[PDB]
């Protein structure tokens, strides 16, 4: 099976289905940033 | 169906604003609620007239010939209503509050409209005690985001006479939660070419919708929540983040929705939290909202005397992803002073 390792910079969308709305949008460069 | 055309314009606004942020703060974490930002600005537009009003909705991405002003208003009202409709297993609430100065002369129509049509709570607020006002508003936002958005407003102008806030809170469980017994305590995450940080790395092997975009050179993974929501992870190939950012659009999302196929993936996802803040005053100005800030601002639909103008705007948003699911919240602040 293919491996997907989210271990470097990525974009993230959180979507609501019924309205097709983007609730949140981001890019994670440093997940431990204070 | 009827909501889709709007949510699509809202999505392109999200990506355009995202790209402005990547210019403002390059190679840094970005995180925001586009629906929060859009919803707050549409609320303000409800009391605006003429070019003040048209600049706001055009800046949000609408074409008034394609979608008349009244249709935009009705649409956003329907959107907020639909998002707040109770869905089992999903916590999602989006709401607004208007903090109106003691001496403001708000139109009874504006107040009844926002209360009845736009999930708005109205509070009479004494801005003469600016410190206490700021605390009241911050505490309200904190409460409505289940404690997750703290200190939204850092400074409040002493001559403030109205504040409009929008808040969103989201908490959902993964359709397929991670087993914390399979989470690696300390795993490497590349933050730049020569530098890693350590994060807990969750791990499962499940069937997920995914694809490799052959044009954009990125992997796209969909992780469902247990009802009515999903997360999309976009992992560009080495060196391709900028080109992927340039390509993000509603068109790209529509393409991926067709191409996503469900199959087995050996999946590693970090457990983490982040937070981000944005001073949006100047950004919204650059994007086309001009008259709202001016001495000739037209908010004749809001107060008797057209007595206010926009002065400042800010957004804060927070995210946590862990084995059980995701919790995220955001809030938008719009400040008004005498015109
Ligand atoms: O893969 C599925 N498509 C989903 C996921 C999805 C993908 C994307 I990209 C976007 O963003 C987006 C799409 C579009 I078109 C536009 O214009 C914009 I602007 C943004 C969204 I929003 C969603 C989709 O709903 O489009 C998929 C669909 C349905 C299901 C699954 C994947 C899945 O795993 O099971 C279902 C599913 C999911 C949730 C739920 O509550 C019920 C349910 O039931 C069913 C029933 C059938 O028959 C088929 C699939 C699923
Ligand atoms: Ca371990």
């Amino acid at each position: 099976h293919p491996i997907i390792q989210i271990d470097r910079s990525f974009m993230l969308l959180i979507l609501e289905r019924s309205t097709r709305s983007i609730l949140f949008l981001g890019k994670v460069v440093n997940p431990t940033e204070a | 169906a009827t909501l889709y055309k709007m949510s699509s314009i809202n999505a392109d606004f999200a990506f355009n604003l995202y790209r402005r942020f990547t210019v403002e703060t390059p190679d840094k974490n970005i995180f925001f609620s586009p629906v929060s930002i859009s919803a707050a600005l549409v609320m303000l537009s409800f009391g605006a007239c003429c070019s003040t009003q048209t600049e706001i909705v055009e800046t949000l991405g609408f074409n008034l010939t394609d979608t008349p002003m009244v249709e935009i208003q009705h649409g956003f009202q329907h959107l907020i209503c639909s998002l707040n409709f109770p869905k089992k297993e999903l916590e999602l609430q989006i709401g607004n509050a208007l903090f109106i100065g003691k001496h403001l002369k708000p139109l009874a129509k504006f107040l009844n409209d926002v209360k009845t049509l736009y999930e708005t709570e109205v509070f009479s607020t004494d801005f003469s005690n600016i410190s206490a006002a700021k605390q009241e508003i911050n505490s309200h936002v904190e409460m409505q985001t289940k404690g997750k958005v703290v200190g939204l407003i850092q400074d409040l102008k002493p001559n403030t006479i109205m504040v409009l806030v929008n808040y969103i809170h989201f908490k959902a469980q993964w359709a397929n939660p991670f087993d914390p017994s399979k989470t690696e305590d300390s795993s490497s995450f590349l933050i730049d070419k020569t530098t890693t940080v350590q994060v807990p790395m969750m791990h499962q092997m499940e069937q997920y919708y995914h694809l490799v975009d052959m044009e954009l050179n990125c992997t796209v993974l969909q992780m469902d929540y247990s009802k009515n929501a999903l997360a999309l992870f976009v992992l560009p190939k080495e060196g391709q983040m900028e080109s992927v950012e340039a390509a993000m659009s509603s068109k790209t999302l529509k393409k991926w929705n067709r191409l996503l196929q469900k199959g087995w993936v050996d999946l590693f996802v970090p457990k983490f939290s982040i937070s981000a803040t944005y001073d949006l005053g100047a950004t919204l100005l650059k994007m086309g909202i001009q008259h709202a800030y001016s001495e000739n601002a037209d908010f004749s639909g809001l107060t008797e005397d057209n007595g206010l103008k926009l002065s400042n705007a800010a957004h804060k948003a927070v995210l946590h992803i862990g084995e059980k699911g995701t919790e995220a919240a955001g809030a938008m602040f719009l400040e008004a002073i005498p015109r």
